[PDB]
């Protein structure tokens, strides 16, 4: 991709100052005239199998359009250097939405928000993409309006010892089938992402969106670890303090155990109108 | 208290040549050799220049936000405070290049992890002396200023030629716990299976760490899962199994053949998987095998630097 081949006219675009790091690469502000986000990236792997993927999935995203998911617009790659280039979103990440004290949540506007999330997610799962990374802090609020970012992103194999550092707020996100693989020495893309994976990142959204904060207190990930893929944890946040029993529900369901009987986000769609 | 003079005459010679180095800044230091590096930062062998002495640096590397990195080295400045014959010699702790440095006595054997890769087995007569530092050094904590360490294991136990015992890297700071330290986990775990499940744990989440790295000392080998029947005579699993044994198993135990019932029933009750049930630090320090080690006759120094090779 030599970013000409994209539906997107492109003349020029400029990099702007960043706007945070990850273990993927550096995301900056940008200029097309319109503000985007420019991810760098950079490939050790080289074994052109690693750029075929790339390949595949940059070209699989330019068939996506959808108003509840980032708008992808281009990708180019001059080995080992890559840049993804998504449509800036302006307003602010709903993780620190339901984080603020001014912000007035309600059994209305949760119910309205995860229905456009499910509309998003519904979408990029009818395509056969999984996001393999939904949380709090890759959806974002303007006003009435919801953008999921940062999906597929993890099926790549770029620049990231025998130890893990994984962060809080991304564990409480993780299903059981994914932390019981976490160990040093295997890579995030081996892990078990999937469906319904996805539907149980939006099990700890919800949540999110009903008590403002994690499921679990910041403590030893080792801790968090054995308590995900246990199962217990989520069993004892459901006894601990409940919500609602059509709210506590759709949680229940989505944090399920057994990723089999986790619904799908078509149904969820359905569960999230029957409600107050 | 109860600090022998021996102790509080080696404590008055560290505060004092302390106050003699004053305060300091990066480029005051210069290498020597790789120490080692793990779950956050590495430490290396480092000669202050001002004030001619050879201290150990432990940099860490955290870009965040300014605001809690000064609430952590203003945390981390507690460390003047404590000052204990079993915590190693506290110097100072600084800021620079957005890279926090603790400066810390030198210990010259290392830690009991790597003792314990050259020596392969630590022997009981000792393992006695080193049990007894570590009470002295988790009730000095406890008591005088009410915290708890939360990662007793062998490489973090430091041995010198002088013959002492001190404990380094326990979590006086709450923010650079929750800040960074939590995000990591190692190939092993020597947690309590009572913090594993994320309810409120103690000191007696120490008692069961410190419980497991002695017998993982004492045998040679990281306990859990318990060796195999053709492994014991001679003497691959990933961390969510070796948690999950943690919780759902029974504990290790030391063979009945090698060591004293004191010595079993010591680690026994250190390994109680009930907090409740478990040995408090007022209970182990009279248990019978701390009496027998106490009063026995060991030269540690001379253990050590025969095993390692050091003068
Ligand atoms: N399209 C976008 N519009 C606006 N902000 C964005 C967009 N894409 C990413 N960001 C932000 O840019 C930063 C880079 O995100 P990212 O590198 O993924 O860090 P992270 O999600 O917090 N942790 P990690 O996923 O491991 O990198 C974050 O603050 C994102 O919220
Ligand atoms: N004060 C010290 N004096 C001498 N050696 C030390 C000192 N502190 C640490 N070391 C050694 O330096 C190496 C790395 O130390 P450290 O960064 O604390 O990681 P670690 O001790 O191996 N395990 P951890 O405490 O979980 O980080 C180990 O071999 C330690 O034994
Ligand atoms: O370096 C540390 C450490 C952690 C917490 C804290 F509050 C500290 F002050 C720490 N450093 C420290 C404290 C006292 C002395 I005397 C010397 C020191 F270097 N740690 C914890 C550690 O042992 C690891 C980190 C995380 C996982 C396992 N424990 C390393
Ligand atoms: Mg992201
Ligand atoms: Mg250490």
């Amino acid at each position: 991709v030599y970013l000409q081949e994209w539906d997107i006219p492109f003349e020029q675009v400029e990099l702007g100052e960043p706007i945070g790091q990850g273990r993927w690469g550096r995301v900056h502000r940008g200029r097309w005239h319109g503000e985007v986000a420019i991810r760098l990236l950079e490939m050790d792997g080289h074994n052109q199998d690693h750029l075929k993927l790339f390949k595949k999935e940059v070209m699989n995203y330019r068939q996506t359009r959808h108003e509840n998911v980032v708008l992808f617009m281009g990708a180019c790659m001059n080995p080992p250097h890559l840049a993804i280039i998504t449509s800036f979103c302006k307003g602010r990440t709903l993780h620190s939405f339901v984080r603020d004290p001014k912000t007035s949540l309600d059994i209305n506007k949760t119910r309205q928000i995860a229905q456009e999330i499910i509309k998003g997610m519904g979408y990029l799962h009818a395509k056969g993409i999984v996001h393999k990374d939904l949380k709090s802090k890759n959806v974002f609020y303007d006003n009435g309006k919801v953008v999921i970012t940062d999906f597929g992103l993890f099926g790549i194999s770029g620049v990231v010892e025998n130890q893990l550092k994984l962060s809080h707020d991304w564990l409480c996100y993780l299903a059981p089938e994914i932390v019981r693989e976490m160990t040093p020495g295997k890579d995030e893309d081996q892990l078990p992402f999937s469906k319904a994976a996805d539907v149980y990142a939006f099990g700890t959204v919800w949540y999110e969106l009903q008590a403002r904060d994690w499921p679990l207190k910041n403590q030893a990930a080792e801790a968090s670890i054995w308590q995900i893929g246990s199962g217990e944890g989520m069993k004892r946040v459901l006894t601990s303090v409940s919500l609602g029993k059509e709210v506590s529900e759709i949680l229940s369901a989505c944090w399920a155990f057994d990723l089999q009987e986790r619904p799908s986000f078509s149904l969820l769609m359905d569960m999230l109108e029957k409600l107050p | 208290l109860e600090l022998d003079e021996q102790q509080r005459k080696r404590l008055e010679a560290f505060l004092t040549q302390k106050q003699k180095v004053g305060e300091l800044k990066d480029d005051d230091f210069e290498k020597i050799s790789e120490l080692g590096a793990g779950n956050g930062g590495v430490v290396f062998k480092v000669s202050h220049k001002p004030s001619g002495l050879v201290m150990a640096r432990k940099l860490i590397h955290l870009e965040i936000k300014p605001a809690i990195r000064n609430q952590i080295i203003r945390e981390l400045q507690v460390l003047h405070e404590c000052n204990s014959p079993y915590i190693v010699g506290f110097y100072g702790a600084f800021y620079s290049d957005g890279e926090i440095s603790i400066c810390m006595e030198h210990m010259d054997g290392g830690s009991l992890d790597q003792v314990l890769k050259k020596a392969g087995r630590i022997p009981e007569q000792i393992l006695g002396k080193v049990s007894i530092a570590v009470i002295k050094g988790l009730t000095y904590l406890r008591e005088k200023h009410k915290i708890m360490h939360r990662d007793v294991k062998p490489s973090n136990i430091l041995v010198n030629s002088r013959g002492e015992i001190k404990l380094c890297d326990f979590g006086v700071s709450g923010q650079l716990i929750d800040s960074m330290a939590n995000s990591f986990v190692g190939t092993r775990s020597y947690m309590s299976p009572e913090r594993l499940q994320g309810t409120h744990y103690s000191v007696q989440s120490d008692i069961w760490s410190m419980g497991l790295s002695l017998v993982e000392m004492a045998v040679g080998r990281y306990p859990i899962p318990p060796p195999d029947a053709k492994e014991l005579e001679l003497m691959p699993m990933a961390i969510f199994e070796l948690l999950d044994y943690i919780v759902n198993e029974p504990p290790p135990k030391l063979p009945s053949a090698v060591f004293s019932l004191e010595f079993q029933d010591f680690v026994n009750k250190c390994l109680i998987k009930n907090p409740a049930e478990r040995a408090d630090l007022k209970q182990l320090m009279v248990h019978a095998f701390i009496k027998r080690s106490d009063a026995e006759e060991v030269d540690f120094a001379g253990w050590l630097c025969s095993t390692i090779g050091l003068n």
